RNA sequence: GGGGGACCCUGAGUACCGUCGGUUGGAUAUCCGGCGGGAAGCUGGGAGGCAUCGGCUCCCAACCCUAAAUACGUCCCGAG
RNA sequence: GCGAGGCGCAGGCAGCCGUCGAACCGGGGAUUCCCGAAUGGGACCUCCCGCGGCUUAUGCCGCACUCCGGGGUUUAUCCCCGGAGGGGGAACGCGGGGAAUUGAAACAUCUUAGUACCCGCAGGAAAAGAAAGCAAAAGCGAUGCCGUGAGUAGGGGCGACCGAAAACGGCAGAGGGCAAACUGAACCCCGGGCCGACGAGGUUCGGGGGAUGUGGGGUUGUAGGGCCCCCGUAUGAGACC
C-alpha cells in the first residue's frame, strides 16, 4: 500500500475519479430520469474490482 | 479558422500557427479553472480544432510536396 | 571410403588422359552428357568409351552403369570430380557420367584409355 | 461453350487464371492459352476425346 | 533410362547392393535428428513418380519414427472392462503420416506434397517427404504445381489430403465396401474405419 | 517529448500562488508521459526564462503536476502575469 | 488428319497372404493400423459377398487438380 | 446527394458552427496512446531497460523464434538482401484421441456412442469427384444433395437393440494434368534495357536454378501412347490474351 506500482496507481486512480454524483444539470436535461450511475462506490462497504 | 485560408500559407507559417495556438489553448484552460466569469466557453473546442485543422493540411501539403518530387 | 560402385583404383594421369578425351570429343567429334544419355548410349551399344565419376551421391546414380558396360563389353573409367566432368563436358553443371560415341580427334587417345583400363581391371 | 479465363487470388494476393471448363490454375497467359485449345479443342472440332467412357457419352449426348 | 534401374535395384534391397547400403546408411543416420532436411533424394525414381522435380521451391526431409503401435495412458475414473485397454492398440494413422506430419511441425511455412519408405531397422522406420515452398515465384510459374498456392490448400498434411492421409481415410476402395467413406470419414458418422 | 505539447495548464491554487510568491516556482500540469528535462526544456523556450529547479509528482487523479523554481535573474510574478494567473 | 509394325513405355516394401487391436450391417463375405513375409510388371494385372479350378462379364490401383446443385448464420432485406 | 438548420442517449445554462452550403448521408483520405500473435530485452502489476545506422539536434529506421530463395566473410550458422508462418472467428467443415450416468427392469458381449469432451488443420464454404466402379436376358457411365429403396438385406447374452447400399424418380451437370517410352538446355525465376501502346506479345544482358534432367511430348484397356514406315493436309478453320 505505501510502495504502489504506476499501473494499479492509474487505475485506481480512474476508480477514484469514477465514483461521482450524477450532475444536476444533467438530471434536469433528463427530467429527473437519470438519478444515477452503476459506478458508485463507499470505500469501507463495495470493495473495488482490483 | 477556414481550410482555405489555412492552405493559403506554407508550412512555417502553419508550425508557427500551430505553435500560438497550443500556447493559447493552455492559456484559456488555465484560465477556465482559474475564472468563474467566461464569456465565451466555446474558446477551446474551437482551438482545438483549428489545430486539428491545421495538422491535417500541413501533412497534405506534405504529402502533396512529395508526390510532386517523386 | 571410395563408393561401392567403384571397381578400380584410376591413376591421376589416366583420369586427365579421360578428362582431355571428353574435351576432345566435345569440341571435334560426338558424346553424351548426362546418366539418362549415357544409360540409353550403352543400351544401344553406341557408345565407344563411358566415363563416370567418383563423387556420385547417391550412388544409385550410377550404380548400375559398371555391369551394364560388362555386360555390353564397352569400356568404362572414373574420373575425381563431376563437376570438372561437366565442365569437360561443356555444360555449366556438374554431369554424372559422360558417353563418347565418335572419338572424332581422340581416337588414339580412347584407344590407349580402353586398352590401359582393360590391362588394369577392364 | 465460352473458355474465358476466370481471375482467382493466391494466398499473397497475385492473380491466378482459371479455366472454367477444367478449373486449372495458370499464371502465364500464354500457358492458358496453350492449355485451353490443346485440351479442349475438341469441343470445336479440333481433336477428339480422351477415354473410351468419355468417347461413349459424347456420342450418345451428340446423338 | 536409370529410373527402371533404381527401382529394380530398390525392388528387394537384401537382394542387391542396397542390402548393405542400407546396412551402413541407418548407422549414419541413428546418429542423426529425428527430422533433418537432405539435399537430394535417395529413391529418385519414387521422388519423380510423386512429383518432385529438380528446381527451386522443392525440398526434402528425411524423418524418423518408432514402429510398433501405442500404448493408451492410465485411466484415472472408472472403466468397464471393454475400454481398460492399453498395450495393443495401433494408430488409426500410419507412420509415414506421422512422419509427414512431423517434417510439416519443422517446417512451418512449407507444405507437404508426398513421401516415400526409404529403410527400417527393428526400431526405426525412415521416409523421405518432399516439400514445396507456395510463396516461390518459380513454383507459382509451373501449372503442374501451382495449384497448392491457392488459399484453400493450406495444412492438407494435417487435413488428410496427401497419399497416405488418402490411404488413411480409405479413399482406394470404391464400389462394395466402401460405402460409409465418401463423402468424408466425419460425414459418415466417423465410422467407415 | 516536444516542446508546446508538453504544458497541459497552469496550477491556479492558493499554494500555487503563495509558491509562486515566495519561492520564485510556476507549477503546471503537464503531460504524464513527459520527464523533467523535456519540462525544463519547455518551459525554457517557451518563456524565454531560465530554470533552476524541477520537481514533479503524479497526482491521485492520474495528472502529472510539476513544480518549476526559476533562476534569481528572473521573476515568476511576471511570467504568472503574462499568463493570466496574478 | 488417317492405316501398318515384328521395337519401347504404362506408378513397390505397393497389391496381396498370415496374425493381432480397433471399427463396421458386412455376416468364414466392411474399412483402418501394427508386426512377420511379399509379386507380376504389357507374352501384364485386378474385381464379380467362404476358398480354389474352368468359362463369361467389367475394369487398369499403388501420383495430382476440378466449378454447379449442399451446410451454417457472428450479419442484412422481407414476413408472421 | 439533401437544402436551413445543427452541437449523441439526454426536455438545462452560456455560447459557438452553418448561405464561402453545415448537421445528416454514399465514397475516398489523415490522425490512430499502452498492453495484446507482441516481435530488440524484461515484467509481483498494460509499466520499464538496450544495441547498431542516419540525423547537427529534435527525430526516423533496423534488431524475436522456425524456415524458403540468394550474397559475403570471420566459416562463426556470424552479417546482409527478398519472402513466408504465428493470433482471432457465433454456427457449419476436415483429420485424430475418446468416457460414464442410462437401457437391457440386476449385469459382463451389447446399448448409451464414434456421443459429451480433448488435440490438430482450412474456407466463405469445406470435403468428395472422373472407375483395377455398378451390375449380368439387358446394360449404365465422375462427384455431391433430395425422395424412395427400408426398419429391407444384414449384425445381435440372435436378448435389449443396432442397420445399409445398388437400381429407380429429381436438382445441378464438366472434365483435365503428371511419372515412363522419345528428344536433349531448345527451359524457369529475379533485376535492367529495347520494340510494341503504357497492355498483350517479341527480343537482349547480368544473377540464381538446371545433364541426379529445365523445357517439348503423353495420360489410356478386345488398349493408349512413344518410335519407325506409308498416304493425305494448312491455301483453311477455330480458341484464347
Ligand atoms: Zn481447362
Amino acid at each position: 500500500a505505501r510502495n504502489k506500482p504506476l499501473a494499479k496507481k492509474l487505475r485506481l486512480a480512474k476508480a477514484l475519479k469514477q465514483n461521482r454524483r450524477v450532475p444536476v444539470w444533467v438530471i434536469v436535461k433528463t427530467n429527473r430520469r437519470v438519478l444515477t450511475h452503476p459506478k458508485r462506490r463507499y470505500w469501507r462497504r463495495t470493495k473495488l474490482k482490483e | 479558422m477556414k481550410p482555405s485560408e489555412i492552405r493559403e500559407m506554407s508550412i512555417e507559417e502553419i508550425d508557427a500557427k500551430i505553435r500560438e495556438l497550443r500556447l493559447q489553448l493552455a492559456k484559456e484552460r488555465g484560465l477556465l479553472t482559474m475564472g468563474t466569469s467566461l464569456e465565451n466557453p466555446m474558446v477551446i473546442r474551437n482551438l482545438r480544432r483549428d489545430i486539428a485543422r491545421l495538422l491535417t493540411i500541413k501533412k497534405e501539403k506534405l504529402r502533396e510536396r512529395e508526390k510532386g518530387k517523386v | 571410403a571410395k563408393p561401392s560402385y567403384v571397381k578400380f583404383e584410376v591413376p591421376k594421369e589416366l583420369a586427365e588422359k579421360a578428362l582431355q578425351a571428353v574435351e576432345i570429343a566435345r569440341d571435334t567429334g560426338k558424346i553424351r552428357k548426362g546418366t539418362n544419355e549415357t544409360t540409353k548410349a550403352v543400351e544401344r551399344g553406341q557408345a565407344k568409351l563411358v566415363i563416370i565419376a567418383e563423387d556420385v551421391d547417391p550412388e544409385e546414380i550410377v550404380a548400375h552403369l559398371p555391369p551394364l558396360c560388362e555386360e555390353k563389353e564397352i569400356p568404362y573409367i572414373y574420373v575425381p570430380s563431376k563437376k570438372e566432368l561437366g565442365a569437360a563436358a561443356g555444360i555449366e553443371v556438374a554431369a554424372a557420367s559422360v558417353a563418347i560415341i565418335e572419338p572424332g580427334k581422340a581416337r588414339d587417345l580412347v584407344e590407349e584409355i580402353a586398352m590401359k583400363v582393360k590391362e588394369l581391371m577392364k | 461453350v465460352k473458355l474465358k479465363a476466370i481471375i482467382v487470388k493466391d494466398r499473397d494476393g497475385e492473380e491466378f487464371l482459371r479455366c472454367p471448363r477444367c478449373g486449372m490454375v495458370f499464371k502465364r497467359r500464354k500457358d492458358y492459352t496453350k492449355h485451353v485449345n490443346k485440351a479442349h479443342g475438341w469441343l470445336f472440332g479440333r481433336g477428339k476425346p480422351k477415354g473410351k467412357r468419355l468417347q461413349k457419352k459424347y456420342l450418345k449426348a451428340s446423338q | 533410362g536409370m529410373y527402371k534401374y533404381i527401382r529394380e535395384a530398390w525392388k528387394s534391397p537384401k537382394k542387391s547392393y542396397v542390402g548393405e547400403l542400407l546396412k551402413q546408411r541407418m548407422i549414419k543416420w541413428r546418429r542423426e535428428p529425428v527430422v533433418v532436411r537432405i539435399e537430394r533424394p535417395t529413391r529418385l525414381d519414387r521422388a519423380r513418380a510423386l512429383g518432385y522435380q529438380a528446381k527451386q521451391g522443392y525440398v526434402i526431409v528425411r524423418v524418423r519414427v518408432r514402429k510398433g503401435g501405442r500404448k493408451r495412458p492410465r485411466w484415472k475414473g472408472g472403466r468397464k472392462p471393454s475400454k481398460m485397454g492399453q498395450v495393443k492398440y495401433s494408430p488409426k494413422k500410419s507412420l509415414q503420416w506421422i512422419a509427414e506430419e512431423k517434417a510439416a511441425r519443422k517446417f512451418p511455412n512449407l507444405e507437404v506434397l508426398n513421401s516415400y519408405w526409404v529403410g527400417e531397422d527393428g526400431m526405426y522406420k525412415w521416409f523421405e517427404v518432399i516439400m514445396v515452398d507456395p510463396h516461390h515465384p518459380v513454383i507459382k510459374s509451373d501449372p503442374k504445381i501451382a495449384w497448392i498456392a491457392l488459399k484453400h490448400h493450406k495444412g492438407r498434411v494435417f487435413r488428410g489430403l496427401t497419399s497416405a492421409g488418402k490411404k488413411g481415410r480409405g479413399l482406394r476402395n470404391k464400389g462394395k465396401g466402401a460405402e460409409k467413406v465418401r463423402p468424408s470419414i466425419r460425414a459418415n458418422e466417423g465410422k467407415g474405419k | 517529448m516536444d516542446p508546446y505539447k508538453v504544458i497541459i495548464r497552469p496550477v491556479v491554487t492558493e499554494k500555487a500562488i503563495s509558491l509562486i510568491e515566495k519561492e520564485n516556482k510556476l507549477t503546471f500540469i503537464v503531460d504524464r508521459r513527459a520527464t523533467k528535462q523535456d519540462i525544463k526544456r519547455a518551459v525554457e523556450e517557451i518563456f524565454n526564462v531560465k530554470v533552476e529547479k524541477v520537481n514533479t509528482l503524479i497526482t491521485p487523479r492520474g495528472e502529472k503536476k510539476a513544480y518549476v523554481k526559476l533562476k534569481p535573474e528572473y521573476s515568476a510574478s511576471e511570467v504568472a502575469a503574462r499568463l493570466g494567473l496574478f
